[PDB]
RNA sequence: UAAGGUGAUAUGAACCGUUAUAACCGGCGAUUUCCGAAUGGGGAAACCCAGUGUGUUUCGACACACUAUCAUUAACUGAAUCCAUAGGUUAAUGAGGCGAACCGGGGGAACUGAAACAUCUAAGUACCCCGAGGAAAAGAAAUCAACCGAGAUUCCCCCAGUAGCGGCGAGCGAACGGGGAGCAGCCCAGAGCCUGAAUCAGUGUGUGUGUUAGUGGAAGCGUCUGGAAAGGCGCGCGAUACAGGGUGACAGCCCCGUACACAAAAAUGCACAUGCUGUGAGCUCGAUGAGUAGGGCGGGACACGUGGUAUCCUGUCUGAAUAUGGGGGGACCAUCCUCCAAGGCUAAAUACUCCUGACUGACCGAUAGUGAACCAGUACCGUGAGGGAAAGGCGAAAAGAAC
RNA sequence: AGGACCGAACCGACUAAUGUUGAAAAAUUAGCGGAUGACUUGUGGCUGGGGGUGAAAGGCCAAUCAAACCGGGAGAUAGCU
RNA sequence: CGAAGGUGUGCUGUGAGGCAUGCUGGAGGUAUCAGAAGUGCGAAUGCUGACAUAAGUAACGAUAAAGCGGGUGAAAAGCCCGCUCGCCGGAAGACCAAGGGUUCCUGUCCAACGUUAAUCGGGGCAGGGUGAGUCGACCCCUAAGGCGAGGCCGAAAGGCGUAGUCGAUGGGAAACAGGUUAAUAUUCCUGUACUUGGUGUUACUGCGAAGGGGGGACGGAGAAGGCUAUGUUGGCCGGGCG
RNA sequence: UACGGUGCUGAAGCAACAAAUGCCCUGCUUCCAGGAAAAGCCUCUAAGCAUCAGGUAACAUCAAAUCGUACCCCAAACCGA
């Protein structure tokens, strides 16, 4: 499913609104990308499906901390 | 426990045979008794003949007959020698 | 007759069980032939089999 | 003239039988409704 | 090796009929009602043990029970198994 | 607990029992086919077909147990590929499915109203989906207030159809503050000191008190009518019992009860008390939740429809200060007041009733009341989902009509 | 050889009469077209409702079709009778 | 010593109504003054049940067709037996699959069912009846297609699909003739066969798969020859002399 | 003979001719539209076992379970009340 493995961001629903304020249901999707992250501690690449926001989280916190969070949530990588 | 039992001498309180005495022959779980010589019906028996027989009477329509007093009585329950006994309410005497 | 059956070993209960099952077979055949007068024997042997099997399982364990 | 009901026990059981009902969540909801109603016959199976 | 307990349950009754009577006269064949899950092997073993006769062969069939009415209430009799047990020539 | 009993239509047959293994009632056990999550594989449910291991065998066979999947953990094994990692195998632990409502969450209509209709309404309703519990959720102020003060959350009555929102239409509709129900506060983000004392759990045994069978339980006769008396008439008696039901018409005293007084071998709830396993009180000294707050864009939520619009949530792009600091006080600024987000737990008052017991009704009484007083979710209809009836009363007693 | 010819089975359905509370909710009788093919038929399978399928008639999708059936929103709404 | 209800009759008030009482009925009823409403029916092509009308009318379901004698019986156009007649005969005969499920056979019954009567029945009731190594299923094998460990995908539900595993309408061992029951028969019996597998013995010997190859294994049309099923005629045998 | 049907006995039992849409034929000829799969079966070896097993042949012996089987089936029994 379209779920960020780092942040848990997923599709949310809302409205399109016309100029006449006609509401039609829409979705807002996360900006997801499959990305190979270098994990220096394992001498390995780990692929995560991550939002652009999740990539900024990884840049800030570091991949090792994030993967530690993933294991503790039962999030498989 | 039952106040009226098989082989008790009873007197009829109610009905066509009011006042008559007889021995209880059967106690039915419906709350009725067959009393010897009481509540006779003429059954037209298919082969065969018209046969007189006892019909069951409501157990509340008979009373234990107290031979000493010569009249209907009520039963109470007491424990004597650790065993439950019946007694006549009239005279407190064990049945 | 549980109390009297209770003072027998497993081996004695197993031979007792076989006797009852053979008796049950013979009565079943007699009832089928139209020759069993005493229909009450059928229930008696059936309940005796149950009693032996109960005690075999007690002497096994629970 | 050829009428609409043309019986086949195999097609009956595959279309509507107990195992067909159990194979999907919506089929299991059919069985739940019919149990709740107290139907003697849950499916065409029996 | 079929246990005696099992053998004591498989034979239910002799089947009494004109066909069964003729089977015994003409072909030395006894007709039995047997347990619905009795196999030919079990029936053979039971007859040999319990009636003390040599069996040649067992043929079997399942009798489907009749639908019956008992005062505007539909009912069905039970299915049961019939065994034609052919005894050997001397028996 | 017992003088009767072997459930019903439903008699009979063959029996069992009467002083205590007849039956009946309750506690604890035993047995518990096959299908069904169904789990050894398969399958058109109630069937078809295996493997493995033991044990029996009369050599024909036979019995019993185990063998699903996923998650977690552990061990062993083990690629491309060096170490490895993926993968594999086995063991242990757990899950799975079902269930009427209530509860939290993910999605989410339209008819309709606006006397048309699109904003708006209906409505975050119906419905679908996920998850939980006996309740759930919420909860210990980055809350309100107004310079006086209050002091977590939840629920009830007010405030008020007010203030507002609104094609300023139809409609939608607060809060502040007040009266009540119920009340309870804590822990981590960390060491040290002294120690493991506290309070919760778990697992034992006392101790009452309940529950799941039961026991005793008062006192009425005569006469009249009548098929029958419980009715009339006459004269008695009980009442901590005149609740109720039955009995040949309407019974306090005929029967079963009722008030009242008692009872448990066994299992089990509860409340205590007292052993035991883990949980570790208190005190000085720190520390104080960042892709976060805030912002731009798009939406949503707030009674509040973008409006002059605070506040909350975030799909997207960004991005602080971090106690000398930060949030809020309905655009915004200053001042003042007040609070401390980005970690978490927490009883009660609140919601509901598939189900169990008791009791009640100016509720129905067979076209009513459940669809169903009755063998009804049946018969019957439909490929199926699904739809879905009609149908109660002899008599006090079968004495159910011998001939 | 052949979407060749005549013609039964088989598949159709041009005309007429009958029938129209039918023998039948589409038939019967006499005639009629195709009949080695773009044929016909058995068994099983797949496509699902604004969807299918359609040598195209809005045809067909269980005697229902310009939006199936069943249950629900639901007592929609009804300035009308 | 007769409640409600039912049904008559009399009296009575301006009305809705009221009162009394005969008969039926056989156990309930309820003044007064207050209180509450599922409180009043002729209509709604209203709803349910009952019963009319048309009417003893139409019709009795292929125009293949009956006639008579005897039997049984309460009763015979319809049943049974017999003779004759007619109808089908690429079917209106026979055997099956599918589907149905006891309708099969025997005895007994005639209420209802059967478009009439019914002694008859696919009707009621009871009893009986289905026999397999070789027929079929199951089973081994796969087609379309289905499901699908992991997997990939998707707000949730779920979608797709790999290994696999299911799935016949197709591929895969073997039995025939005669006889027999009221009712089964390639299943029973008689006679004569065949298949596959497990053991044992004897002898000899390279056996061995989740792999390779072969085979299984395949269209339409047409033509000709060789045959048999089968028929016809003769011969033969038994009977016949109208 | 119980007018249902049993029971005992049994002759000839050959040839010619005609002849399928059935068989040889999953053939042959021909055409284009170019006509399942997988197992059983036969054969080959791999790893492995190796005076073992296994294989093949003959003979003997045992086994072949379970479920269906009545009856209608162009129809009064199925689909059409
Ligand atoms: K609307
Ligand atoms: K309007
Ligand atoms: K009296
Ligand atoms: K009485
Ligand atoms: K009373
Ligand atoms: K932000
Ligand atoms: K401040
Ligand atoms: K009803
Ligand atoms: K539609
Ligand atoms: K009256
Ligand atoms: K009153
Ligand atoms: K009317
Ligand atoms: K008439
Ligand atoms: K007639
Ligand atoms: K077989
Ligand atoms: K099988
Ligand atoms: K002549
Ligand atoms: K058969
Ligand atoms: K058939
Ligand atoms: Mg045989
Ligand atoms: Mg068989
Ligand atoms: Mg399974
Ligand atoms: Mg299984
Ligand atoms: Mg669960
Ligand atoms: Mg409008
Ligand atoms: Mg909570
Ligand atoms: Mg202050
Ligand atoms: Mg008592
Ligand atoms: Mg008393
Ligand atoms: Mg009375
Ligand atoms: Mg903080
Ligand atoms: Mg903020
Ligand atoms: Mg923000
Ligand atoms: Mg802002
Ligand atoms: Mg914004
Ligand atoms: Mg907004
Ligand atoms: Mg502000
Ligand atoms: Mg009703
Ligand atoms: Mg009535
Ligand atoms: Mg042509
Ligand atoms: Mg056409
Ligand atoms: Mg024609
Ligand atoms: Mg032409
Ligand atoms: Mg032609
Ligand atoms: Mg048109
Ligand atoms: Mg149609
Ligand atoms: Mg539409
Ligand atoms: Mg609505
Ligand atoms: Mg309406
Ligand atoms: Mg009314
Ligand atoms: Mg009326
Ligand atoms: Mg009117
Ligand atoms: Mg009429
Ligand atoms: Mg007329
Ligand atoms: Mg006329
Ligand atoms: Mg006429
Ligand atoms: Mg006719
Ligand atoms: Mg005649
Ligand atoms: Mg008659
Ligand atoms: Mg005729
Ligand atoms: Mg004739
Ligand atoms: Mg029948
Ligand atoms: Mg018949
Ligand atoms: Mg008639
Ligand atoms: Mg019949
Ligand atoms: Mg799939
Ligand atoms: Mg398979
Ligand atoms: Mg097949
Ligand atoms: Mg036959
Ligand atoms: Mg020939
Ligand atoms: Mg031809
Ligand atoms: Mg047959």
């Amino acid at each position: 499913s379209r779920v960020c493995q780092v942040t848990g961001k997923r599709p949310v629903t809302g409205n399109n609104r016309s100029h006449a304020l006609n509401a039609t249901k829409r979705r807002f999707l996360p900006n997801l990308h499959s990305h190979r992250f270098w994990v220096e501690s394992e001498k390995r690449f780990v692929t995560l499906r991550v939002s652009a926001k999740g990539m900024r989280v990884i840049d800030k916190k570091g991949i090792d901390t994030v993967l530690a969070e993933l294991r503790a949530r039962g999030e498989k990588y | 426990a039952a106040k009226i039992r098989r082989d008790d001498e009873v007197i009829v309180l109610t009905g066509k045979d009011k006042g008559k005495r007889g021995k209880v022959k059967n106690v039915l779980s419906s709350g009725k008794v067959i009393v010897e010589g009481i509540n006779l019906v003429k059954k037209h028996q298919k082969p065969g003949g018209i046969v007189e027989k006892e019909a069951a009477i409501q157990v509340s329509n008979v009373a234990i007959f107290n031979a000493a007093t010569g009249k209907a009585d009520r039963v109470g329950f007491r424990f004597e020698d650790g065993k439950k006994v019946r007694f006549f309410k009239s005279n407190s005497e064990t049945i | 007759k549980a109390k009297e059956l209770r003072e027998k070993s497993v081996e004695e209960l197993n031979t007792e069980l076989l006797n009852l099952l053979r008796e049950q077979f013979n009565l079943r055949m007699q009832a089928a032939s139209g020759q069993l007068q005493q229909s009450h024997l059928l229930k008696q042997v059936r309940r005796d089999v149950a009693r032996v099997k109960t005690l075999l399982n007690e002497k096994a364990g629970a | 003239m050829k009428r609409t009901f043309q019986p086949s026990v195999l097609k009956r059981n595959r279309s509507h039988g107990f195992r067909a009902r159990m194979a999907t969540k919506n089929g299991r909801q059919v069985l739940a409704r019919r149990r709740a109603k107290g139907r003697a016959r849950l499916t065409v199976s029996k | 090796m079929i246990r005696e307990e099992r053998l004591l349950k498989v034979l239910r009754a002799p089947h009494v009929s004109e066909k069964a009577s003729t089977a015994m006269e003409k072909s030395n064949t006894i007709v039995l009602k047997v347990a619905k899950d009795a196999t030919k092997a079990e029936i053979k073993a039971a007859v040999q043990k319990l009636f003390e006769v040599e069996v040649e062969v067992v043929n079997t069939l399942v009798v489907k029970g009749k639908v019956k009415r008992h005062g505007q209430r539909i009912g069905r009799r039970s299915d049961w198994k019939k065994a034609y047990v052919t005894l050997k020539e001397g028996q």
